[PDB]
């Protein structure tokens, strides 16, 4: 809407719009498979929506869905919901791919498709940037001069490409923008996808279960800041964690607002 | 920018100065010479290079290009062996090998917009990539006795400068593309078996191409060229040559 | 200078000087062998300038200069540019190191010589410290007491002093300031010095390739601050490392200010 | 107290002179002589140090504010001379076949340059003013040049072949290349054993003084041949002994103070 | 007026006429066909 809003700093403060969104919105918990498996038990979906009805969200409105890894869950996740929380556990050998899953979920991504064999491509502004994503992306690219041939790499010889990847289910990639480069996929097990950054998704919450806060959403160096919807917790089990989450639910949901964007089930927008 | 841009970087009235920079296919071919002395068959008097013509049609993305290539040998060593002075010997009078000091010319035409009237060229510059050529087996088929077989030979083709050339043939003349490349010699050697000869590298001049139809190696290439605004311009190709008259 | 500066609210914001002072400054890295030998290519140093190029910094101003480990760039680093960047890998058995690397490059010493055996020093105040550098540093130190004898050490049995650094090439010491001590120090291989922090150095930046922020630059347990040129990436290659510097090397040297002090190449000054 | 800003100051003409610094400057200052191994060798003891402080004492230099520091010959010192100091000077013994040595050197320390890298394999360089020149210094450095033409290609040298290079240098320790001002010259180095950095002359070094011991007045520091210039501290000598020297600079060590002045920077 | 010159007569936006007048020092060879 192109138009203006107006108000007042004379007016009332409403009722609580708590215990009404509740129930008139849908809550959805990512866990991982060693969660279910230290816990060794079945029941303890309806048990936690039996503690959640406390809280006041009604029985059918909570939701869990497993996932194997991070990187299974980072091959092209699907968060349709309304209210999305994600429990992540720490591993320094797996930093950056569970700081490009906070880059994809947490915020709304814009993606038009790439065709690497007739077009060569290049990024405009610090904001797009190339998001791969299958079971294994090896990705290298050779940067290209005015005359559309090599710098420091030969246009035919893959090897002498340069590689920002190997073997890895989602790769988030910024090269430097103003040259083109000509790229190298397993476009038979990945897709890549030229895609930019807009304003940040307020549907979902990170919960880093382990370590110390080191997720840097923002590529560039300078900045490394943290949302408010990017949380931590220091964890020797599962039932305390998700003791924990439905005692703070309320917290959570309100560092959390409803999406404004649009309606739309994957973690990014598809326009062509 | 596509891998088969096209642009213009001037354009007066009848002539501009279009920039290319297309990827390309270079297919080509050895051919090999052997001339055999008289007397019983003991005795061969050359075995050299001539080079080779080579046309094919190969698929670009979405469209189907003919070319043309021509393979040529520069500065080949020129060795020989005999044995006796008798004509029951196996000697050979000279034949080539392929090294270092040698360089290997390919000059490479195609049917695209980039050939059509290109007479000037500037800017120009290619990304190739480096392959392996690897000798056959020659059996030399002596009257009587044994048959020895020269055998093996392998050298690595790294790209090199760039230029133009003018591939001459009895059907087409084509202003075309001069790829160079040098030569490193590689672990297989070539050796005439049943004689005294082995372990010396290099390649023979008797089966370069191992069986094959060609070798392929891929590039890409970025010139500026002169053609006539009008995109209906045509520069003669066909030839009907009459030369050596005397020959 | 002593005297004072004025100015007002209604002049102007003058234009850009970025992308003169590109022109008119000089950038060089400081990368570990790591990343070469990840590279594996002999061109890349020339492949960065050319992309250098499109952000605006000429040919002749970017330099690299290869560094094999954190300590042996620790021994003495020389910094004679303008705008210095440094690219520091992330080792929690070398925490302390790569943080006195920190306390000592993006700060500004004043340094005089220490003549151990002649004289017995103390520290005044609470910047006053002594670094030691060399090949291999093992300190050892007895404090004494008003009448110049020992407190839980003896003035000749170097056994019974208290051993601070055990063959470290780069050694910060900070010990209680108004007391005098005794040092013994390997001093054929390595030289200490008596130095007084200063105001910041302005034209370093460092950036943490790996893990969490653990530099404390203040030696002080109660700061634990985090300043702008010093930045924090996650990584798994090098290539997207050095192109997201280049991508966001203007929020660095905006994140970095030329110096005031005056023109030195050590990381410290001399003044006897 | 605003650093990295300039800005004017006033003053008047009928304020009174104020105090002598001399005799406190000393005490609060330390002083740092660069004698060769030649004067040791001449004197042959083990407490000529000590005894020309204890005399330097009487002139007002403490204890621990004078220092010797040996050098063996003026190519060994001229390889990355550290004169950190409140006070240097620099004994200089004369030779006509290291004339230009010793004029480097003096270029060098009498002189405060700020100096940048150079990575020779990538780049090639300029002079843009006469003040900016190429300082190599080193155990041997053997450094050619090839100017080039507009449009990169050689002028009198191939940029491939080596040979066809213009040899400035041979196995020299320190260098101080002034070449044309405005043409791309490319360069070849023994960057094995030599450092080549590009160095612009700003004003001069106050802190130090140079005491050439033997002949006449030779140092050409500007590179233009115009100039040829003789500072203040750019002193001169005859010699038959080093314990008169040694006298000499200390006897009128005041006056050396006084034509220096302590730094800017 | 050199020996060697090159003179731009006229020049066009991409072309130009250029004259060139220049000495020269022609080392010819002539050669034989026997067949016996
Ligand atoms: C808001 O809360 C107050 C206090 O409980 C209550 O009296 C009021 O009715 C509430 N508002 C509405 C619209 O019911
Ligand atoms: C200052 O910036 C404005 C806006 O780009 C431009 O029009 C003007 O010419 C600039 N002036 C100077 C002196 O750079
Ligand atoms: C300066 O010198 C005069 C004459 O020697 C002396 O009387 C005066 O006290 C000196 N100034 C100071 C501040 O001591
Ligand atoms: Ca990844
Ligand atoms: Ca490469
Ligand atoms: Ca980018
Ligand atoms: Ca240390
Ligand atoms: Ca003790
Ligand atoms: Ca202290
Ligand atoms: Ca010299
Ligand atoms: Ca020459
Ligand atoms: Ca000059």
């Amino acid at each position: 809407i192109n138009l203006p809003i107006t108000g007042s700093m004379d007016t009332a403060y409403a009722n609580s719009t708590q215990e009404e969104t509740f129930l008139t919105s849908t809550l959805c918990l990512y866990y991982p498979t060693e969660a279910a498996t230290e816990i060794n038990d079945n029941s303890w979906k309806d048990t936690l929506s039996q503690l959640f009805l406390t809280k006041g969200w009604p029985t059918g409105s909570v939701y869990f869905k497993e996932y194997t890894d991070i990187a299974s869950f980072s091959v092209d996740p699907q968060l349709y919901c309304d209210y999305n929380v994600v429990l992540m556990k720490y591993d320094a050998t797996l930093q950056l791919d569970m700081s490009e899953l906070a880059d994809l979920i947490l915020n709304e991504w814009l993606c038009n498709p790439m065709d690497i064999t007739l077009y060569y491509y290049q990024q405009t502004d610090e904001a797009n940037k190339w998001i791969s994503m299958g079971s294994s992306c090896t990705i290298k690219v050779c940067p290209l001069n005015t005359q559309t041939l090599g710098i420091g790499c030969l246009t035919t010889d893959t090897a002498t490409f340069e590689e920002v990847a190997t073997a890895e289910k989602l790769v988030i990639t910024d090269v430097v923008d103003g040259v083109n480069h000509k790229l190298d996929v397993t476009t038979a097990t990945c897709t890549i996808r030229n895609c930019k950054k807009l304003g940040p998704r307020e549907n979902v919450a990170v919960i880093q279960v382990g370590g110390s806060d080191v997720l840097d959403i923002t590529a560039d160096p300078t900045t490394a800041p943290q949302t408010e919807r990017m949380m931590r917790i220091n964890w020797k089990k599962w039932w305390q964690v998700f003791y924990t989450v439905v005692d703070y639910v309320n917290q959570i949901i309100q560092a959390m607002s409803k999406r404004s964007r649009s309606l739309n089930s994957a973690a990014f927008y598809y326009r062509i | 920018a596509q891998a088969n841009e096209d642009i213009v970087v001037s354009k007066t009235s009848l002539w501009k100065e279009m920039q290319y920079n297309r990827d390309i296919t270079i297919r080509f071919k050895f051919a090999s010479s052997i001339v055999k002395s008289g007397g019983l068959g003991y005795k061969w008097s050359e075995i050299s290079f001539k080079p080779a013509n080579y046309q094919y049609t190969y698929t670009r993305d979405g469209e189907e290009v003919t070319a043309h290539t021509t393979c040529s040998v520069n500065g080949m060593n020129d060795f020989n062996f005999n044995g006796g002075s008798l004509p029951t010997d196996f000697v050979i009078s000279r034949y080539e090998v392929i090294k270092e000091n040698s360089y290997v010319y390919v000059d490479y035409w195609d049917d695209s917009q980039a050939f059509r009237n290109m007479v000037y060229v500037r800017s120009l510059a290619a990304n190739l990539n480096s392959v392996i050529c690897t000798g056959g087996d020659y059996s030399f088929a002596l009257p009587v006795g044994q048959w020895p077989v020269m055998t093996g030979g392998a050298v690595s083709l790294h790209s090199a400068g760039v230029t133009l050339s003018t591939q001459f043939t009895d059907f087409v003349s084509l202003n075309s593309l001069r790829f160079r490349f040098r030569l490193t010699v590689e672990e297989p050697s070539f050796s005439i078996t049943r004689t005294r000869v082995s372990r010396l590298y290099g390649l023979p001049a008797a089966n370069p191409n191992n069986g094959k139809e060609y070798y392929e190696v891929a590039g890409r290439f970025s010139l500026i060229s002169l053609v006539p605004s009008n995109d209906d311009y045509q520069t003669p190709i066909t030839n009907s040559v009459t030369v050596r008259q005397d020959l």
